[PDB]
């Protein structure tokens, strides 16, 4: 059913909407990604491999910050990313402003889906050709959840997305454990990373983030560095 | 007044913070503040 | 294009004369600054001459430290025309031979299979050059 | 084919070939050339008269943009006429918003970006004309600029727009513009236009000339009818 | 496969954006090439200046544009395209100004430029730009930055980048440089940028057909060398 | 071929195919004429009965006292354009209280037909008009085409069949300037009739006259009141 592949607005007579699934192998063939929800908090761990040295590194990062205790990761599209990052934070604010305590997490995960389901209700708009993973930490508990070009939100324990994601989800069930430690969930997103990373780890090859209860913290390249010296 | 005006204005710059990921500086905070005010003719 | 042929004519010999003397430094200088005038002019003909006139006095007055520098400078030098450079290491090539003194023919022999390295216009001279350093 | 439809489509090797088209639909019009002398601008256009019922000075292709500023419009003539009420109303929008007659550079960019944006959009065309805009003054010196339906532009020193724009810049290149005033400017361009104008080709045609210098005081205006005359009497004496 | 490539809005079966991608090899149609270097405390841009007639003003023939008095810009592709990326960049410059107090950093100019891009990506209203936009400044605490916008919105800091038609081979010219640990003065990066460029292209660079833009941290103002500094430049790379 | 659907495609030759279908869109309409003397302008038009007994459509439209036109093309699209002129004209004579110059008045319907040439939602306006008016600067016969392109015309034909009146004015383009109003609508009326084919000729229940004068508004001549222009017509050679 070749001919309902180009518009957002028309079932398939199997009725599926072709194009998000597109959007969908769009995420797939992005950047292998994992995030992972320890008792501790979340970790979300991406592989920010530049084509060659002369990229600046250091320049942009995947990991981002939403508020000072929700981070958000991404793989799929790059620009469409910054957008993303772009409304979560506003979403952010502007729910701080009405209700002055910090966006939980599952709110800011609802909000994100909807807009992302926004640009999915129209022809002439193309859906966000990226899958966030989300952590947060509110009331003692992490959060993580994968927001979707289809508004679809889940509620991941543990996964990946991006290149070799089945790679990644087959590596976790094995190594995840839901009492583990946020250092133990920090050595098992990096190894997942390594099983579908092709090189050296360099510290300024992998960003990891942390959501534990002080909040969201983008690891400085040292302690990447450390963590990877501590796992090779 | 200076409730809400001042807490708008602290968002705005949490979130110039973050696109920026560097301290804001005082003169961001005294313009928008300004602008904002400007707008409202003395009315906040 | 602007050529300096009948000026380089009557140029060449009197400062030969004077680079015969010995001093040389000004008879190499009013060269240059003509080889810089005939290279930006493309005057293909008057820069080998001039570079052929230089490497001559060099050899004569046999300043081998000077000449090898000169040597140096003129292949180095920006956009130097192909033809004149291998006139000049033609030159320079002759001149090897009659050279006794071990380490001058050593030192010269290098610095010409170093300017001439990787160049096609000369991949011939390079050769010889590489095969009397064999030889020695 | 496929990826030619709209301007807002991308060819696979990369280009738009909606403003292609209307490159080379420029280039089926008759040949304007402008030359800036020493201290002005001088535009000539060959005007193919279709019929002989139309008046003379009908479908004028000189068109004044401002009290200084001059267009030699050659391509669709409605497309020109209405980059002409364009860029009339973005001078009258600078004189009337800064105070002081636009400047030519400015203008000219200006001009441009509304020329390109219609070359972005599925629901606009790109405009079917190129133009010159000319200009003198006693602080800016002469300038003169052209824009294609791309909207790329740039100052030239001489240039031709229409069919034989290769033709004329044959002939335009042969000239030390950087001395001469367009006193004498104005002939030579007149001389070049009756050389590149085909006879056999477009039948007859009327010559039109204009300029903007030092010696217009600075205003763009079109020549009189006697220096008009006497470039046409030394054009046709270089019949050998 | 390739019946996905007329609407910028449509997601091949292959999840890839066909449009965008006929944007970037209409890059390629300028057909000129400009490198940038960032020095240890200096930013250099280098572009061609290919001007195929004597009637052209060649003051005018310029593809160096200056957004901001300390944030100069090279563009490589479509000329209007270019301009027009040129303006929105200046008047994004001149918002961030009024609206903030302090001059923009580099960053965000490329940051916004690109989020624009992506915008006219998402949004199947406007033709995305085809020209790729090299922003150079020197940003305080962080010395010099150079930063390269494409047409769909990717934004990325470089060590020295390059864009138009031989943008590989300058950039692996440019990996095989940045390696070898050097000391990066201004003198030095300028002679990175043009031996980069007389590399690729095999010209003797004669002063009028290259551009060359200069920002350094003793003086952060966006400065375009005059054809005497670069005589100058290529005469000392020569020797 | 596929560039023939859009007014919005170019054609890989350069044109516009709409364009020129706009402009076909033209000869549908009956031949119709204007001419000016020194003096006076005059345009007079072919109506077409589409049945025996049904009245002849209307050619000629007022515009203003000064300014009246010659429609041929599209009926919808001539009415349209007319009331537009109309607004124009009223809102120059509310404005300055001086009536609006021809020329003024044609580069705004140039402007104005030019929009749906460039812009996707709206045929170009298919309809030629002759506009004879007078103003300060004499005289005045312009001629709008679908292009948007406007001619200022000594003596200009448009509509079907409508050559042979080029060719005639073309040949007798010399004499105009030195004629009287009588001369000159007698001129027209032959120009017009060269048009008709041979069985056919002039009457006057299908003939429109219209005169702008020096000291005359722009009066149209219907029906009877074509008969003192008609009368003393050299009859067509056969």
């Amino acid at each position: 059913e070749r001919g309902y592949s180009f518009s957002l607005t028309t079932f398939s007579p199997s009725g599926k909407l072709v194009q998000i699934e597109y959007a969908l192998a769009a995420v797939a063939g992005g950047a292998p990604s994992v995030g992972i929800k320890a008792a501790n908090g979340v970790v979300l761990a991406t592989e920010k491999k530049q084509k060659s040295i002369l990229y600046d590194e250091r320049s942009v990062h995947k990991v981002e910050p939403i508020t000072k205790h929700i981070g958000l990761v991404y793989s799929g599209m790059g620009p469409d990313y910054r957008v993303l990052v772009h409304r979560a934070r506003k979403l952010a604010q502007q729910y701080y402003l009405v209700y002055q305590e910090p966006i939980p997490t599952a709110q800011l995960v609802q909000r994100v889906a909807s807009v992302m389901q926004e640009y999915t209700q129209s022809g002439g708009v193309r859906p966000f050709g990226v899958s966030l993973l989300i952590c947060g930490w509110n009331e003692g508990r992490p959060y993580l959840f994968q927001s979707d070009p289809s508004g679809a939100y889940f509620a991941w324990k543990a996964t990946a997305m991006g290149k070799n994601y089945v790679n990644g989800k087959t590596f976790l069930e094995k190594r995840y454990n839901e009492d583990l430690e946020l250092e133990d969930a920090i050595h098992t997103a990096i190894l997942t990373l390594k099983e579908s990373f092709e090189g050296q780890m360099t510290e300024d090859n992998i960003e990891v983030g942390i959501c534990n209860e002080a909040g969201f913290r983008r690891l400085t390249p040292t302690e990447v560095k450390d963590y990877l010296a501590a796992i090779a | 007044d200076t409730d809400m005006t001042t807490q708008l204005i602290s968002s705005n710059l949490e979130l110039h913070s973050l696109s920026t990921g560097r301290l804001p500086r005082v003169v961001t905070a005294n313009r928008m503040l300004k602008q904002m005010l400007f707008r409202y003719q003395g009315y906040i | 294009e602007v050529d300096y042929s009948a000026t380089v004519d009557q140029r060449l010999p009197e400062c030969a004369k004077l680079a015969k003397e010995g001093r040389l430094q000004e008879v190499i200088e009013t060269l240059l600054s003509l080889e810089k005038q005939t290279r930006t002019a493309s005057d293909m003909v008057s820069t080998s001459r001039i570079l052929v006139a230089v490497v001559k006095m060099c050899y004569e007055a046999k300043e081998w430290d000077l000449l090898n520098e000169n040597i140096m400078l003129l292949s180095k030098r920006r956009s130097q025309l192909k033809q004149a450079v291998a006139k000049m290491v033609q030159q320079c090539c002759t001149y090897v031979e009659e050279i006794t003194d071990l380490p001058i023919k050593l030192r010269l022999i290098d610095t010409l299979r170093m300017v001439t390295e990787g160049k096609i216009y000369v991949e011939i001279e390079r050769a010889r050059l590489t095969k009397t350093l064999a030889t020695i | 084919t496929g990826y030619d439809l709209s301007a807002s489509t991308f060819s696979p090797d990369g280009r738009v070939f909606q403003v292609e088209y209307a490159m080379k639909a420029v280039e089926n019009s008759s040949t304007a050339i402008g030359i800036r002398c020493k201290d002005g601008v001088v535009f000539g256009v060959e005007k193919l008269v279709l019929s002989k019922l139309y008046e003379e000075g009908s479908n004028k292709r000189l068109f004044n943009v401002d009290r200084h500023v001059g267009m030699a419009v050659a391509g669709l003539l409605a497309d020109a006429r209405s980059l002409a009420d364009i860029a009339r109303e973005e001078a009258s929008n600078f004189r009337s918003n800064f105070g002081y007659n636009i400047p030519l550079k400015h203008l000219a960019d200006r001009v441009a970006m509304y020329v390109h944006a219609y070359t972005l959009y599925s629901a606009v065309r790109p405009f079917g004309c190129s133009f010159m805009l000319g200009s003198y003054s006693v602080n800016d010196g002469a300038q003169l600029y052209m824009i294609d339906p791309s909207g790329v532009s740039y100052g030239y020193w001489g240039c031709a727009i229409g069919k034989a724009r290769q033709a004329a810049k044959t002939e335009i290149e042969k000239l030390q513009m950087k001395e001469m005033t367009c006193r004498d400017i104005v002939k030579e361009v007149a001389k070049i236009i009756y050389i590149v104008h085909d006879e056999v080709k477009d039948k007859a045609f009327e010559l039109e000339l204009s300029w903007v210098g030092e010696l217009t005081n600075g205003r763009h205006e079109i020549v009189p009818k006697d220096i008009r005359e006497e470039a046409e009497k030394y054009a046709k004496e270089s019949l050998k | 496969s390739a019946g996905f490539d007329r609407h910028i809005t449509i997601f091949s079966p292959e999840g890839r954006l066909y449009q965008v991608e006929y944007a970037f090899k209409a890059i390629n149609q300028g057909g000129l090439t400009s490198v940038a270097v960032r020095g240890k405390d200096c930013a250099v841009i280098v572009t061609q200046k290919k001007v195929p007639d004597k009637l052209l003003d060649s003051s005018t023939v310029t593809h160096l544009f200056k957004i901001t008095e300390n944030i100069g810009c090279v563009m490589t592709g479509m000329t209007a395209d270019s301009r027009s990326q040129v303006q929105r960049a200046r008047y994004e410059a001149a918002n961030w100004k009024y609206k903030y107090g302090y001059e923009i950093p580099v960053d965000m100019l490329c940051k916004r430029i690109a989020d624009i891009s992506q915008v006219y990506t998402q949004n199947a209203e406007m033709r995305p730009l085809g020209c790729c936009m090299i922003l150079i400044g020197i940003d305080e605490e962080q010395g010099p930055q150079v930063y390269k916008c494409d047409p769909a919105g990717y934004y990325c800091g470089f060590k020295a980048t390059a864009a138009g038609v031989k943008q590989t081979e300058s950039t692996s010219f440019l990996e095989k440089k940045v390696k070898k640990k050097f000391d990066w003065t201004f003198e030095q990066t300028v002679e990175t940028a043009i031996t980069c460029l007389s590399t690729v292209l095999s010209i003797d660079f004669k002063p009028s057909e290259i551009e060359v833009g200069v920002v350094t941290v003793e003086n952060p103002k966006f400065r375009i060398l005059t054809e005497a500094e670069i005589d100058a430049h290529l005469v000392a790379l020569a020797e | 071929n596929q560039y023939d659907n859009d007014v919005t495609v170019w054609s890989p030759q350069g044109r516009i195919h709409q364009i020129e279908y706009a402009m076909e869109a033209v000869k549908q309409g009956s031949a119709t004429v204007g001419l000016k003397s020194k003096t006076h302008a005059v345009l007079v038009a072919l109506k077409r009965a589409q049945s025996e007994l049904a009245a002849h459509q209307k050619k000629i439209l007022h515009v203003d006292n000064h300014i009246g036109i010659s429609i041929a093309g599209l009926t919808a699209d001539a009415r349209l354009l007319c009331n537009f002129m109309r607004q124009e004209c009223l809102d120059s004579r509310f404005v300055f209280d001086r009536p609006l110059p021809v020329s003024r008045l044609v580069s705004l319907i140039g402007s104005k037909t030019q929009i749906p040439t460039q812009r996707y939602g709206r045929r170009p306006y298919g309809v030629g008009l002759l506009i004879a008016g007078y103003d300060d600067m004499g005289p005045h016969i312009f001629q709008t085409c679908p292009s948007a392109n406007y001619f200022d015309c000594r003596a200009m034909s448009i509509g079907a069949r409508s050559q042979s009146a080029r060719t005639y004015l073309e040949r007798h383009m010399s004499e105009f300037m030195e004629c009287n109003l009588n001369e000159l609508v007698k001129h027209g009326l032959r120009a017009l009739r060269e048009t008709l084919p041979a069985e056919q000729d002039l009457t006057t229940k299908n003939v429109s006259i219209g005169i702008v004068g020096k000291d005359l508004e722009f009066t149209i001549y219907d029906d009877d009141d074509v008969s003192p222009f008609l009368e003393g017509l050299e009859e067509r050679p056969q």
